[PDB]
């Protein structure tokens, strides 16, 4: 009765809401690509560390 | 990261312990040993080496050789008596 009433004018006179897909944006996380998927660095080329390192230290064996 | 390389030089363990001064004296005293010698009593051979063997070893101290230098002594003197009588 009142109950169709209410169904009936609420269904009738309300089926679109605002929805703005750019309203949304500005509330969530913006997506953007990684950085810096630089390579490993090369060090201690050559066996001129290990000449050093063989000499350097005194003790090689105590 | 890589593992040092000083324990892949050795020379300061190998040069580097006392045993080396015992070890390059035991390699010329010993290799350089005859393991048995010549002969321990044979001075005045001439069947004197004899009296050496049978008195004067380090495999006696028996009072034999006393004796008899002693009796030699006893028949020096006395036979000059014998001499002066």
């Amino acid at each position: 009765n009142v109950i169709q009433d209410l169904y009936l004018r609420e269904l009738k006179d309300t089926k679109l809401a605002p929805s703005t897909l750019q309203d949304a944006e500005g509330n969530v996380k913006p997506w953007n690509p990684p950085q810096k998927p630089n390579l490993p660095e090369l060090e201690l080329q050559g066996p001129e560390a290990l000449k050093a390192y063989t000499e350097q230290n005194v003790e090689t064996a105590h | 990261v890589s593992t040092l390389i000083p324990p892949k030089v050795v020379s300061s363990k190998n040069i580097g312990s006392a045993p080396n001064a015992k070890r390059i004296a035991n390699v010329v005293h010993f290799y350089k040993s005859l393991p048995q010698g010549p002969a321990p009593a044979i001075k005045a051979n001439t069947r004197l080496a004899r009296y050496k063997a049978k008195y004067f070893d380090g495999d006696n101290a028996s009072g034999k050789p006393l004796w008899h230098f002693a009796l030699g002594i006893i028949a020096f003197g006395y036979s000059m008596e014998y001499y002066f009588h």
